[PDB]
RNA sequence: CCGAAGCUUCGGCUUCGGCAGGAGAGGUA
């Protein structure tokens, strides 16, 4: 599009993000899901050897694991199928 | 966003901030920490600025007449003890600004916050779900200064004067730049008739035709135009790619555009646009000059002949029902008709006597507010008023508010202001009622499967046509064939067909039926549905707040009740209904 | 008026006054 | 006879259902809130609350 | 009973819209249609 | 006094004639104090030199269309009035323009006056096509802002001499936004986010280097009164 | 709140009680405004809610018979001439006769001018009879309505609701430290404030004698010697500083009846509850958008809008099972960090400045030490200022206490508000809303000579509401405060004909009054507004019009149009913002139903209604609404491993099952209902945890 | 034509407290941002003094009466808001009033320190009958702005101290007029006549330097690049 | 669940202490 640069909670831009999930009600159960997953990874590495994958894009200084999520969603790096 | 005080958001994150500050090395323990957050150390309020970021709360106001009641903002940290709401948000949550309170809560599990930024947010939710218009739109005072901004007054400073002999064309502009330059000197008016090259503002279609005819590679291309400054100025609000308008910014035109937009682009450029469509709006309210006096208000030149004239036959009226003529009810069905012929012939000896810049008039006939009834009473002449039963009083209130009313008119006067205070307070009990039976009902049609293949429908009317042989349009066809699945083939003279079957009826497809000499349609309805349990998302339709087809899952029944209700207990509200 | 320590406040009354409250 | 009692007419539905020996399946929206369940609708159903999600092979073997 | 389930159903959607429309409120057809649809579902046994 | 917190200007370059220039932390009410103070001074300060006359062959009377150009005497001026020039000179000058044969008169055709410049020789200025000669006769003089045409009233020598507008600005479009920032606990502080946007013959840079001259010595006027009057010292740098 | 509150709740005529109407019972046709009210009950004054119209006000004229109908008095007409004998008549004995109306020309010797007259009939008929059979006639124009509509200037120009609204919000201003009366009045604020009762009046004529702070003392002419003493900072029956002041010097002479002290309200003998303000009506940058007002910084650095405020506090002393309470200073658990203030006693010092969590007087429950418990009285949240007084009462000096306790101390503590966000300002007419900024001196408009205005209020609220009459008393304001002065070398204009001889001149900060139904015509007004007095400098800021040109203070340009400017009263509201803000993470919780208590005074959540479930419903969010029903309100198990997740920074673990359910369901099983939770399978599930 | 004048400043007194500036000839359209850019820092940024507490012997907070004094201290707080104060040392200075037996408090009574002039000696502080005396200490502190008071129990101090707000600003109106020379032959100017009436502390011409200090010490982070 | 006090190997352990329902009236959006 012709936008100027979103700031904040409206990055990335969602008619962006819905053109990879089916409907908007799936994207809250991906994104949701992955960052359990993201959390679960930070909770586990200073502890013991753990089975899930740390953040696969560079995070920020202090990011919420959801914006993450949404980043990894948004650039591709994921894949999902449907119950 | 928004914005949160902070002695509240300190104590709604109060978790989440002893964390921190047990993390960040400020405290030793979980009982310390708390025992500093309690004290309001000043080491708090910097670790409650990270926290809070990216983090969305809900905002609510009673009462919840329908879904907007709810929405999902970004808080930020502001000084004093009231919340800051942004100002477009007013109309979906039905908000003044002379005492009303909104509660806040806090979501905190991973699943609730990706709901609240993803469903909830107030920049996604702009189109209203009943009727599919926008609700986010420039009002009142906005709407003052977009209609003052782009209005084209005859004979201003500084305009196009097409002379010979003497100079030259004296008015043209080669750059907007230049313009404004003039204008920061005294040298032009805002509102003056002008020449000017355009350079990045797309031409209209008829000019583009004549001049690119291709395409209008418009990053670099001139053109030239026949505007004023302030349309030049309002046009580079507008998306890119937008055409020129060249129009004056009446209430209707801002909403055609915001819905043309709104259907055409994506939906963050359209919640970036009225965020600037505000700033000019608010800046150019306060240089428009729209204030009240007690000279502004006029009085019509000659009422006292035209009271006279129509006073007279009353006491002819009188006369004859002294001579027995007359019962009572025809003295008095022709007092009210005498009464009701003045009332009008004062309006329309009003109506042309103020100018046309008057802030009364310019304040009514831009759209922002008020009608011209409240025009006529205030300057002109009340009129006939109630009883306590429901009839008209014979004897009327000749006088205006801004002249004065008398004891006995004032008294006679407080009839009607009574029942509109007690129906305010009465009519929302059944109001309410109505809402909590329709919800109940209509409470287990949830959009279950994608289609189910029926071959049912209903007739749609979709415009009649005259004796003389040309089609009138139905006065009531956006809110029956609109936003629709066609269920059989559009044919016409045993011809090709125009549109196939399952397809939204838009004005495209509306109008390409209606110049083919098609009345009669066939729709697919939610009325003639095979679905066992639930409703197909084929047979619904479109959904109105986002303009697609529906998802599977949505709660058709509750938003259906939600619509029918809020109307209702509105009108009953602010009032018939 | 009609109290013996008062501010003299004129007004614009046209009409008299035969009863006090 | 859940979401018939909350509506109206507590005790001539509740002594109805008892004469009868009525059952409950716990399939509706109002039921599911009252017993402390997700409802039926949006993000509640099958389709959607059983969604996997994990990295692409791609994406795994850069990093 | 005289006309049949098809005539019930624009008498009702008509007769509901008349009412909002003569005081300038706009509401879809298909939001009163799910409410009708309701209001006939069900079917009177004569003899078992 | 000390000010607490020392302002510190920014720049961000976008493109190659536009900048973005960011003032903070100011003081409470100083946001709007520097701005339109150095919007009027960028747009009404800065000397430069523009074209103030022409004098096209051919119009003893009307203008309407000079012989053998495509384009009317209007197009003319609006392309010989976006003519980025310069002169180290005081007096008006005079250039020319002489262009004959099938072709497209521009920019790089007027010979300049050993003196005087021309900073952007690709600009059209018109196409000569049905076989013809164009003949300008301008006139370059210096000068400060936006003047409107100064109708004159020569009688004899002004046989012809259209009177055209002169934009002697080297700036172009100035606008400022004033925000909000936070300090410590306490928020409604200032900054200024200015935006020029210059013209091919002066930087973006300078202007806010010699807009910084001429009103320091303007508000240099009231600080002479009494040399030892006690205000807020801003601190080292 | 303040006197006029107090004067009306005396002159309340109730439909309710124990003999009358009922809120649901009651219909649309009790609610109504009668024909024969007039004179006798007010059509402006009534509540906004659901009791509108079952609560009324008495008229300023009206009086009770000895059996219970309330009366009002016209004057005897005969031959056409109107006399001067009042009788006093019911309203059914004045359905026989016709009424003229008080509006009526009459001439020098009292014979009607104008040929016909608009009476009132029988059934409430209002017609133009010719002047001949008129039989009786009014007293005054305002016979018709109450006392706090009587002092609403230009009545005659507002809609009914307006006043209506302006009527109730007289009612809820708050006292101020600094009191000023109006710049333009009714007349009627004099004997309103006499006769509510908060003044001080003398009951005879002599010198004063001493005057000082808190008593003031007159000798009688005869010889008798009477002191007055006074109420210093008192608290109200709702929080608010009752304070009298003497308006006396050590010499005058004082006559019966003269007012001898002033009150909460008052300024020199009459009713003053707000402030003259300058006020510009024009749109700022939206900061006024929807009703809301834009202040100066004056208005904070000058007190004008400044109230105080008391509040008040008591702890016991029961004697327990095993032995008695007893205040003391020894608080074992606590140190002696907290324990500065309680002097050798256990109470605070007058004088300590308290926040919230002090200590303001300690007590320790014992049992017959290391037994002893922490219970001393402590401020409730959000709560401070000085300690102004307290009041020991005690049995052992003899005393009438409560049997079983034995102390009883009351605690007072006072607190200078300002104006800020949020509070509520109100007008006269019906002008209200909140202050949306609070701008400094140098932002704001100015005139001329470089005058900022005080508050700006928004041009597009007055005319879709019909109250026209506060530009008019913006008007008369300017013109009061400034001065005028008629010329009449060439005799008087036509304008000024019926004006009397005292109205002709008028100095700076002049005091005039408008009647209610006969006042200033709009004639007058008009001509007043281009005869007012220059300002030091021989400048007129504002013309013939009543507008000014004002400066920007941001940019510096002047505004391209002339916008109105004048004085307003404006009074304030008691709807504070600092009453109203609350905010809860976790507090007390209930007892049946484990769900968190309801009140801003008992640390309480904010009820998710029935309403607010069908948005969430309608939104599609299925696990919003379920955090939100289960682990934030009664999943007992789910809240502490919540809060320790949170604290943990772990994931927020699965809901239960709320205790409110099976609440439920051991209600529907004492009713002798067999009612079971079943599995796929049957086997009835047990629900009751415990493994 | 370009011109070459530079602008002059030149002053006329029409009293002591009171002066018109002009300063010609600024250029076509630069005359009311430079009015209000000096109009802005006149009436905020300068320095003065200003009382800071009281301490009266035998009240305690400020919601009582003193015996024999006509006003409580919620009036002698209201009147001691309007004093006129000169100081020349940053540091608090403590003033004391001392008078008793019948009369009237007025402001020729507080004898100064060394260093603290009071400039308006002839306003009321109170009024006394024969049975009361009125001691008070008033502290007296310098600045810039308006400071709310500064309150007890967050300074460490005792139970006696009385604080009170304290204005600073030494100027009390200010205002300007252009008169604009719209010619012919584009020769054009301007001209503003600024107005500065100060209250009795600071001359009108040590007030239109100060903020000439400011305003050249802040428009110099502009000309650090060249 | 909170507070006080001890052991404390730093995971925690021990002693003591502590509660919140109805009716009526007025008001704001
Ligand atoms: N559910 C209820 N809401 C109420 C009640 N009384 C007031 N209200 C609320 O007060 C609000 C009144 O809205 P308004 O009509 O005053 C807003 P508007 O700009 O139309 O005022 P005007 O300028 O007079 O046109 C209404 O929306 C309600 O939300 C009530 O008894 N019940
Ligand atoms: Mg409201
Ligand atoms: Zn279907």
């Amino acid at each position: 599009g012709g936008y100027d640069t979103p700031l904040g909670i409206t990055n990335p831009p969602i008619d962006e993000l819905l053109d990879r999930v089916s409907s908007k009600y799936a994207l809250v159960i991906y994104a949701a899901k992955r960052a359990r997953q993201i959390n679960d990874y930070y909770n586990q590495l200073g502890e013991g050897i753990l089975e899930y994958v740390g953040p696969l894009v560079e995070p920020g200084l202090q990011e919420k694991p959801l914006s993450i999520a949404l980043r990894e969603i948004h650039a591709d790096l994921l894949e999902h199928t449907e119950g | 966003q928004c914005g949160l005080p902070k002695l509240m958001a300190l104590e709604l994150f109060k978790p989440f901030v002893m964390k921190r500050l047990v993390d960040l090395n400020h405290a030793q323990n979980i009982k310390s920490a708390k025992r500093m957050v309690e004290r309001q150390r000043p080491q708090v309020w910097d670790v409650l600025e990270e926290v809070i970021a990216e983090h969305p709360v809900l905002l609510n106001r009673a009462p919840t007449l329908h879904r907007l009641g709810i929405q999902a903002f970004e808080p930020m940290l502001v000084e004093g003890k009231a919340i800051q709401l942004h100002p477009l948000v007013c109309e979906a949550f039905n908000a003044d600004f002379d005492g009303d309170q909104m509660a806040v809560h806090l979501p905190l599990s991973a699943e609730a916050q990706a709901e609240a930024r993803i469903l909830m947010l107030s920049s996604n939710n702009i189109l209203s779900p009943a009727s599919g218009r926008p609700l986010a739109m420039p009002r009142l005072d906005m709407v003052t200064g977009l209609y003052y901004l782009t209005t084209e007054v005859p004979g201003d400073t500084g305009e196009y004067q097409p002379a010979s002999g003497d100079h030259p064309e004296t008015g043209v502009y080669s750059s907007p730049a230049e313009a404004i330059m003039a204008a920061d000197r005294g040298v032009l008016s805002v509102r003056a008739k002008i020449k000017v090259r355009l350079t990045q503002l797309r031409p209209p279609v008829e000019i583009e035709a004549e001049l690119f005819g291709h395409s209008g590679w418009q990053p670099g291309d001139a053109w030239m135009a026949e505007t004023t400054l302030g349309r030049v100025m309002f046009n580079e609000l507008l998306p890119l790619g937008y055409p020129f308008v060249n129009k004056q910014m009446h209430k209707k035109v801002q909403a055609a555009i915001i819905n043309d937009l709104a259907e055409r682009y994506p939906m963050i450029v359209v919640a970036q646009t009225v965020d600037k469509l505000k700033d000019a709006g608010f800046y150019w309210a306060t240089r428009s000059g729209v204030t009240v006096s007690m000279a502004d208000v006029l009085v019509p030149p000659r009422k006292k002949e035209i009271l006279d004239h129509y006073e007279e036959r009353a006491d002819k009226v009188e006369k004859q029902f002294q001579r027995g003529a007359l019962n009572h009810d025809e003295r008095n069905e022709a007092l009210v008709e005498i009464w009701k012929e003045a009332t009008d012939e004062v309006g329309q000896a009003l109506r042309e006597h103020y100018p046309d810049d008057n802030p009364i008039i310019t304040i009514v006939d831009s759209g922002a507010t008020g009608n011209f009834t409240q025009t006529r009473t205030l300057a002109g002449m009340k009129g006939l008023v109630t009883n306590p039963k429901g009839e008209f009083i014979p004897r009327p209130v000749k006088s205006s508010f801004r002249e004065g009313l008398t004891v006995l008119e004032y008294f006679i006067n407080t009839h009607g202001a009574r029942k509109g205070l007690a129906d305010t307070a009465l009519r929302t009990a059944d109001s309410g009622y109505l809402t909590r039976r329709l919800v109940d009902v209509s409470q287990d049609v949830i959009v279950r499967e994608h289609d189910c293949q029926t071959e049912r429908g209903i007739v749609v009317e979709l415009a009649e046509r005259a004796p003389d042989g040309t089609l009138i349009r139905d006065p009531y066809i956006e809110t029956s064939a609109y936003a629709r699945t066609l269920g059989t083939d559009a044919v016409d003279e045993a011809g090709n067909v125009i549109v196939e079957r399952g397809q939204d009826l838009g004005d495209p497809e509306i109008d390409a039926l209606l110049a083919a000499g098609i009345t009669q349609v066939k729709v697919r309805s939610v009325l003639t549905c095979a679905t066992s349990t639930g409703v197909c998302a084929t047979c619904y339709g479109r959904s109105m707040a986002t303009g697609k087809l529906v998802d599977i899952g949505e709660a058709v029944g509750i938003v259906a009740a939600q619509s029918i209700g809020e109307p209702g207990t509105q009108l009953t509200m602010r009032t018939d209904i | 008026n009609s109290v013996p320590g008062a501010p003299n406040r004129v007004s614009f009354a046209k009409l008299r006054e035969p009863l006090e409250v | 006879w859940l979401s018939a009692a909350s509506f109206q007419e507590t005790t001539r539905v509740l002594t109805d259902a008892a004469i009868n020996c009525r059952s409950d399946k716990l399939n509706g929206l109002k039921e599911n809130v009252i017993i402390g369940k997700l409802i039926p609708a949006g993000t509640g159903i099958n389709r959607y609350r059983n969604i996997a999600v994990q990295p692409t092979e791609e994406a795994r073997a850069a990093a | 009973r005289v006309q049949g389930p098809r005539e019930v159903q624009i008498h009702l959607v008509r007769e509901v819209q008349e009412v909002y429309r003569a005081q300038g409120v706009s509401i879809h057809d298909k939001h009163i249609e799910v409410i009708v649809r309701q209001m006939l579902r069900r079917v009177t046994i004569i003899d078992s | 006094m000390l000010i607490s917190q020392r302002p510190t200007l920014s720049e961000d370059v976008l493109t190659d004639n536009r900048s973005q220039f960011v003032i903070e932390p100011l003081e409470p009410g100083f946001g709007y104090t520097l701005g339109n103070s150095l919007r009027r001074t960028l747009l009404s300060s800065i000397p430069g030199a523009a074209v103030t006359s022409i004098r096209i062959d051919g119009v003893l009377h009307e203008f309407t269309t000079v012989p053998g150009v495509k384009e009317d005497v209007t197009e003319i001026i609006l392309n010989l009035k976006s003519l980025v020039v310069s002169s180290e000179e005081d007096e008006p000058v005079t250039m020319y323009l002489r262009k004959q044969g099938p072709g497209e008169v521009t920019a790089g055709d007027i010979v300049p006056p050993a003196g005087v410049t021309v900073h952007n020789p690709g600009m059209h200025i018109a196409t000569l096509n049905d076989k013809g000669k164009l003949e300008v006769e301008l006139v370059v003089e210096r000068g400060r802002g936006y003047v409107p045409a100064v109708q004159n009233r020569a009688s004899g020598a002004e046989i012809g001499r259209i009177p055209v507008d002169s934009i002697y600005s080297p700036v172009l479009k100035v606008t400022y936004k004033v925000d909000a920032t936070r300090v410590e606990q306490r928020t409604d502080f200032d900054k200024l986010i200015l935006d020029v946007e210059t013209k091919n013959s002066i930087s973006p840079r300078d202007a806010l280097a010699s807009a910084g001259k001429t009103l320091v010595e303007l508000f240099g006027l009231a600080r002479e009164l009494n040399v030892e009057a006690e205000g807020i010292e801003i601190g080292p740098s | 709140n303040n006197p006029l509150s107090g004067l009306t709740h005396k002159r309340r005529l109730s439909a309710l009680g124990p003999g009358g109407l009922s809120r649901e019972r009651a219909g649309l046709e009790v609610r109504d405004v009668h024909p024969s009210h007039y004179g006798r009950m007010c059509p402006i004054e009534t509540p906004e809610g659901p009791n509108i119209g079952l609560i009324g006000s008495l008229s300023v004229y009206a009086r009770v018979n000895p059996f219970g109908f309330i009366e009002t008095p016209y004057r005897k007409v005969v031959d056409g001439v109107v006399s001067d004998e009042i009788v006093y008549l019911t309203a059914d004995e004045e359905d026989r006769h016709v009424v003229a109306q008080a509006n009526s020309p009459i001439d020098a010797d009292g014979r009607f001018v104008e040929p016909r007259v608009l009476v009132r009939r029988k059934a409430g008929e209002v017609e133009y009879v010719p002047s001949s059979e008129v039989d009786y006639m009014d007293v005054s124009p305002r016979q018709m309505v109450s006392v706090a509509t009587a002092m609403i200037p230009f009545l005659e120009h507002d809609d009914a609701n307006r006043a209506l609204m302006g009527a109730n919000m007289q009612r809820q201003a708050v006292p101020l430290v600094r009191s000023e009366a109006p710049l333009v009045g009714t007349g009627m604020e004099l004997r309103a404030a006499i006769d509510a009762g908060d003044v001080v009046v003398a009951e005879e004529s002599g010198v004063i004698e001493e005057v000082s702070a808190d008593y003031i003392t007159v000798m009688h002419d005869n010889g008798t010697r009477r002191t007055y003493r006074m109420r210093k900072f008192a608290r109200s029956n709702h929080g608010t500083c009752a304070n009298q002041c003497p308006i006396v010097d050590a010499g005058d002479r004082v006559e019966a009846g003269q007012v001898i002290a002033d009150g909460p309200c008052t300024d020199d003998g009459e009713m003053a509850l707000g402030k003259n303000l300058l006020v510009a009506i024009m749109p700022w940058e939206g900061h006024n958008y929807e009703d809301a007002i834009i202040l100066s910084n004056r208005l904070v650095e000058e007190d004008v809008l400044t109230s105080i405020h008391i509040e008040e506090h008591e702890i016991d002393a029961r004697d327990t099972k095993l032995g008695a309470e007893e205040i003391t200073r020894d608080i074992p658990n606590i140190s002696d960090e907290v324990l500065a203030d309680l002097d050798e006693r256990g109470i605070v010092r007058i004088g300590a400045e308290v926040r919230d969590g002090d200590i303001l007087v300690g007590k320790v429950t014992p049992k017959g030490a290391r037994e002893v418990r922490d219970t001393s009285l402590k401020v409730p949240h959000g709560e401070s200022g000085k300690v102004i007084g307290i009041r020991v009462f005690s049995r052992e000096d003899e005393d009438e206490l409560p049997a079983g306790v034995n102390e009883l101390v009351r605690v007072y503590v006072a607190q200078k508000r300002k104006i800020s966000d949020g509070d509520k300002l109100a007008g006269r007419h019906g002008n209200k809303g909140v202050i949306g900024k609070i701008l400094p001196v140098e932002d704001m408009p100015f005139l001329a000579d470089g005058t900022p205005v005080d508050i700006i209020l928004n041009t597009h609220g007055v005319p879709r509401r019909m109250n026209i009459g506060q530009i008019l008393e913006t008007h008369l304001g300017w013109c009061a405060h400034s001065g005028w002065k008629v010329d009449a070398a060439k005799g008087v204009p036509d304008w000024a004909a019926r004006l009397p001889d005292e109205l002709l001149e008028a100095q700076p900060n002049a005091i005039v009054s408008t009647p209610v139904f006969d006042g200033a015509q709009e004639a007058e007004l008009q001509g007043l507004l281009s005869c007012t007095l220059p300002n030091r400098d021989g400048d007129v800021l504002v013309d013939a019009d009543g507008k000014a040109m004002l400066f920007d203070g941001r940019s510096g340009e002047p505004f391209p149009y002339p916008v109105t400017v004048g004085y307003m009263y404006i009074m304030k509201l008691h709807h504070l913002v600092d009453d109203k803000i609350h905010a809860r993470s976790t507090g007390p919780y209930s007892m049946i139903t484990q769900q968190p208590l309801g009140g801003k005074a008992q640390f309480g959540g904010q009820r998710f209604g029935e309403m607010e479930c069908w948005a969430m419903q309608a939104y599609g969010a299925a696990y919003t609404l379920q955090e939100l029903l289960t682990i934030k309100s009664d999943d007992t198990v789910g809240r502490v491993k919540v809060y320790e997740a949170i604290v943990k920074g772990e994931n927020i673990p699965e809901p239960g099952i709320p205790e409110s359910f099976k609440v439920l369901l051991k209600e529907l099983q004492s009713l002798c209902l067999n009612v079971e939770v079943l599995s796929s399978d049957g086997a009835a599930i047990e629900l009751r945890e415990g493994e």
